[PDB]
């Protein structure tokens, strides 16, 4: 359903575009 | 003890994303994946999801005990956040909980993971 890392990168849409 | 639970939430809000619904869910456990942030499985009694965060100004419910394995919760307020990849992020911003953990006393029903 989703690793740590894109679940917390979630929380800052600009850090989800570029993980 | 199924029909305790909100039954095709979990799809609902995988597929339709809307969030004018207030579910009412069991937590199946929880996990901090980090000040801590607290990632919880949640069940609708059909299906169990882990995309699930908890907002930090309800961390003191995961601390004292209250929101807690096989707990079973309504969801007032939430958010949806949609990955690169398709998967969907709920964050959990109010909710209540219904029914403590000790008084469910076992998981509803056999959910699968979505």
């Amino acid at each position: 359903s989703g690793s740590d890392e894109e679940l917390l990168a979630s929380l800052d849409e600009n850090d989800e575009l570029t993980a | 003890m199924v029909g305790q639970l909100s039954e095709g939430a979990i799809a609902a809000i995988m597929q339709k994303g809307d969030t004018n619904i207030k579910p009412i869910l069991q937590v199946i456990n929880i996990r901090p994946i980090t000040p801590p942030r607290y990632r919880l499985l949640m069940s609708d009694g059909l299906n169990t999801l882990s995309s699930f965060m908890l907002a930090t100004q309800l961390n003191p419910l995961v601390e004292e005990e209250q929101l807690s394995s096989n707990c079973v919760c309504q969801i007032h307020r939430f958010i949806v956040n949609t990955l690169k990849d398709g998967r969907r992020v709920v964050i959990l911003m109010e909710l209540e909980v219904l029914k403590s953990a000790e008084a469910v006393g076992v998981k509803i029903g056999n959910p699968v993971p979505y």
